[PDB]
RNA sequence: CGUUGCUUCACUUAUCGAAUGAAGAGACCAAUGGGUUGCGUAGUCUUCGGGCUAUGCACCGUCUAGGUUGUGGGUACCCAACCGUG
RNA sequence: AAUUACCGAAUCUUUGAACGCAAACGGCGCAUGGGAGAAGCUCGUGUCAUCCCCGUGCAUGCCAUAUUCUCAGUGUCGA
RNA sequence: UUACUCUCGCGUUGUUCGGAGCGGGGGCUCAAGAUUGAAAAAUGCAUUGUGAGUUCUGCGCUAAAGCAAAAACCUGGGGU
RNA sequence: CACGAGUUGUUCGGAAACUGAGCACAACGUUAUAUCGUUUUGUUAGGAAAGUGAAGGAACUGAAAAGGGGCAACAGAGAACCUGGGAUUAUAUUCCAAAAAGAAAUUGCAUGUGGG
């Protein structure tokens, strides 16, 4: 990205103030990589935790029915 | 390919929809004051003279009385002009309207029934009329809204209406109405003159008191002998 | 009842009838053809003014001090049937406004000066 | 006579706060529904210095609870807070340095700062650098909490009031001698027009009760009544005692 | 029996302090409540139309999270009751 | 009558209570009615974008009014 | 990239830097200059090489003192 | 002292059009008396101060968005132009006329050409 003053920035082409990569002209290449990795890994941990909670509840209710059928 | 995409609306989580904020917004001053006035009037202790206007007549009797008044409503300007022109080339029997004329009718003991609105402001205009009617032994009723009386007689509002004479086609209706009115108002004079009003707690205070009584229950059982 | 979604009450939007045009309060008679005579007052004949006529095809006038360059161009066309390509103005130290008016090449300033009477 | 300087300062004029460089008031979050029932999580973005204040300030970013935007808060930073740290505020927040919790949820014997005297006041006690308050006890029947203040006094506050865990950053400031008049000049430049100080006995009788005389001396006792009018209440105001303190020092203030 | 002086305990509507862009109060978990915009019992009055004082039964008046009981695409409930209180 | 005297018809620049907004600025607006227009369009005419010029209305408060104008209120009713 | 194995290496006048990636090979980009030409000889008057000075710029950014704000403009995230 | 003359801008400075230390119109309150007080710590006033984007069949009609209207810097922010002249008695980055001595930059609105 070039360093342009007020009038120069307005009349210049869009290439000179940006980059084809995502968040171009706002974030550097290493900051983009950090956000991409963070988005995937944090979301994945939520999925693992979410499925763990449901199964623990799921296996708990099955035992109740099994205990119910055993008694009756 | 269509699927459901539910939104989580817990603390944090997704941005919620726009919920109703009527009960917590800042209203205009006159709105706030006209609500607080009713609250204060309920909370304070009301003397019998003011309290008597809170207890009103039954809906069916009110409807019958308004029907009779509308039947005997006074003439309009066009009707009066036409009648005057016809006689040129006395007004028919009607009700008595207007504070001065109604008061004169009551004082001269010409009225057979009196109807008084319960929401006149300032209230000093009609605060004494039930007492005057009781002293003269004249049947009277206190009904809801001066707007209904005004609509019955043909105007915007009306403070009081007096019935003095009625045809034979409605004499029996008038007698039944007099009986009902006397049952509600004139027979209960002692209770009306002795009964106070007000002293009403709010719903929140009532619920708080109930829960406090429920919580502090049975803690003194051990002090009872045997 | 109605539902409100903002924490404070604002004035509702109501119908507004537009205002009507009244009869004009000024009734003096004004003429359109007279206006150009007010803009241009009279020419100058000083030594500096005369040199510009021969060497720059330019005329010099005293004009209304509240007039602008655009109006002066139009008045010149309406009064003398010439086209002005450039107008420069200044306000003199005595309070009057002076204008150097350069004519187009199609016209001759000297010929126009003779018609005026310089 | 003429008006005394202490009374003249009450008009304002050239004796007001120099606040052009300041960043704004420092306060906690607004006590809202999320704070009363759950918790909110924010991120510390920067730690900065403000002219006239000895403690560091922190900028903390939260999400708006009702709209799509970000909210920035300026708070007094406890010691140890760092950029990128997560801050939890609310009823269900865990017990850690930097979090904001209701006083009823904090274990007895804990060290706190930025304490609300009244619920929703957004922090009024224990804010100067290096200061803190100590939790003494709870009363569940009355719903109140007892605190020991930096001055040594003890105060009872509603248990709904909030507090931040830790101590205020920047402690140890007053241990370094100043050594120069210019350093005091720069110190008070950021605060106000109150330095240097001229002694009362060095003035003339027209301006001060202590002025005048062929020697520099006060001719009457310097302890004055609580009922003295303005312009007469100078010196040691309503002093219970004077002189060097022997033995332990009592706790200052009213009963 | 009455009235009036001080007081201590409970309350909230005057008033005071604070905060907020007046941004989510309280209840539904039920009376020492309210209702003619209801039904009985016992007294006690009545201008005979019906009231008042105690006392019972209805109506206002209901909901709920959670807890207890070889790769791809899917299934794994309902109980009803207590605890809890959005 | 470039005489005088008096008076009924007229003109009356920028301001000022000054009142569209401001002001050591002959400055800047909204609505409406006009004017001029060497571009472009069209058959020396007509028409006209951007720019320019002129007239009128537009402060705050209060009173009356609306062939009966448009609305708000967990104020009081009613269906 | 066994670069710091047993005195590790690169670098400034200068107060230091490296497995959170030094040094070497090859590259991408920014800032300040240099060079070739159009302007431009048609103008002006009647030549291209070194030392000294010079705050534009670069060397990225005392303190209990830590160094204004906004209009205007630029880019992106979503959506069309 | 007398008479007669002289100051030329799309780009230079200001305004149109920024904000600062600050001021105080409206609003509210006070005073026998407004010629008094509050009025930037995001900000007036017990406080109903938003007047048009799209639309929808060519002018209408109304959704959205909390916190009234201004002023205060000719050294702060902002700002599209340069040289030559034999061009004055006195002005010039303001004057020069078809070989403009000439070479540029920029704003508004329209007409082709190309692409979509
Ligand atoms: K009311
Ligand atoms: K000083
Ligand atoms: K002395
Ligand atoms: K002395
Ligand atoms: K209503
Ligand atoms: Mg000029
Ligand atoms: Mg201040
Ligand atoms: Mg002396
Ligand atoms: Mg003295
Ligand atoms: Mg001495
Ligand atoms: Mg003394
Ligand atoms: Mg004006
Ligand atoms: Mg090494
Ligand atoms: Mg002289
Ligand atoms: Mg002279
Ligand atoms: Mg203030
Ligand atoms: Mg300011
Ligand atoms: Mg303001
Ligand atoms: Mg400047
Ligand atoms: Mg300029
Ligand atoms: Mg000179
Ligand atoms: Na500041």
């Amino acid at each position: 990205t070039k360093a342009l003053r007020h009038i120069d920035a307005r009349l210049a082409s869009r290439h000179e103030k940006s980059v084809s990569r995502a968040y171009g002209g706002v974030l550097s290449h290493d900051q983009v990589r950090d956000r991409v990795v963070r988005a995937f890994l944090v979301e994945e941990q939520r999925i693992v935790k979410q499925a763990l909670k449901e199964h623990s509840k799921m296996k708990l209710s099955h035992k109740r029915t099994a205990n119910k059928k055993k008694s009756k | 390919h269509f699927a459901a995409r539910p939104k989580n609306f817990g603390i944090g989580q997704d941005v919620p929809y726009a919920r109703d904020l009527s009960r917590f917004m800042r209203w205009p001053t006159f709105v706030t004051m006209q609500r607080k006035k009713r609250v204060l009037q309920r909370r304070l202790k009301v003397p019998p003279a003011l309290n008597q206007f809170t207890k009103v007549l039954d809906r069916a009797s009110r409807n019958e009385a308004l029907k009779l008044i509308k039947k005997y409503a006074p003439e309009t300007r066009k009707a009066r002009r036409e009648r005057l022109q016809k006689v040129a080339e006395k007004a028919p029997l009607a009700v008595v309207t207007g504070l001065q004329e109604v008061t004169r009718a009551i004082e001269k003991k010409q009225a057979r029934m009196v109807v008084i609105a319960n929401n006149v402001d300032p209230v000093e205009l009609v605060l004494w009329m039930p007492n005057l009617c009781r002293a003269n032994k004249i049947p009277y009723a206190i009904v809801k809204d001066m707007a209904r009386l005004g609509d019955a007689i043909g105007r915007k509002t009306a403070t009081c209406v007096a019935l003095t004479d009625v045809n034979a086609e409605d004499e029996a209706t008038l007698k039944n109405l007099i009986r009902s009115v006397n049952a509600r108002f004139l027979s209960r004079s002692d209770v009306i003159r002795r009964q106070w009003g007000g002293l009403q707690l709010s719903l929140r205070s009532r619920a708080e008191l109930r829960k406090k009584h429920a919580r502090n229950a049975g803690v003194d059982a051990a002090a009872i002998i045997q | 009842r109605k539902s409100y979604t903002r924490p404070q009450f604002r004035r509702p939007h109501t119908y507004r009838k537009p205002a009507m045009a009244k009869p004009s309060n000024r009734v003096t008679v004004e003429s359109k053809d007279i206006a150009a005579f007010n803009v241009i007052r009279y020419p100058l004949t000083t030594d500096k003014a005369m040199k510009k006529i021969e060497e720059n095809n330019t005329l010099t006038f005293i004009v209304d001090s509240r007039a602008n360059k655009t109006e002066i161009k139009k008045a010149m066309r309406k009064l003398y049937q010439v086209k002005a390509v450039k107008v420069n103005t200044l306000i003199r130290p005595d309070g009057l406004k002076k204008a150097y008016i350069r004519l187009s090449a199609a016209h001759d300033a000297l010929d126009t000066a003779n018609k005026i009477g310089l | 006579g003429k008006t005394v300087l202490s009374c003249r300062k009450g008009n304002g004029s050239v004796y007001q706060v120099h606040g052009h460089k300041r960043l704004g008031p420092a306060k906690l979050r607004i006590l809202d529904y999320a704070e009363r029932h759950g918790y909110m999580r924010g991120v510390v973005k920067s730690i900065e210095h403000e002219a006239g204040r000895g403690a560091a300030l922190a900028r903390v970013e939260f999400r708006h609870p009702y709209k799509f935007r970000r909210v920035k808060e300026l708070m007094v930073a406890p010691e140890g807070m760092f950029t990128g740290q997560s801050v939890f505020c609310g009823q269900k927040a865990p017990l850690a340095i930097g979090n904001v919790l209701p006083l009823g949820q904090i274990t007895e014997g804990c060290i706190v700062c930025n304490v609300e005297a009244k619920p929703g006041d957004r922090g009024t006690l224990a804010r100067a650098s290096g200061d803190y308050c100590i939790i003494i006890s709870h009363n569940h029947e009355t719903g109140r909490t007892r605190l020991k203040l930096p001055s040594g006094q003890k105060k009872s506050v509603p248990s709904t009031s909030r507090a931040m865990i830790g101590i205020i950053s920047g402690g140890g400031r007053i241990e370094k001698p100043v050594l120069k008049a210019g350093n005091s000049f720069y110190r008070f430049r950021g605060k106000r027009n109150c330095w240097p100080k001229v002694r009362g006995v060095a003035r003339n009788p027209v301006e001060h009760p202590h002025g005048g005389g062929n020697h520099q001396h006060i001719g009457h006792p310097s302890t004055v009544s609580r009922h003295s009018p303005p312009g007469q209440k100078v010196g040691l105001i309503a002093a219970r005692r004077t002189g060097r303190i022997r033995g332990g020092k009592a706790v200052k203030g009213a009963w």
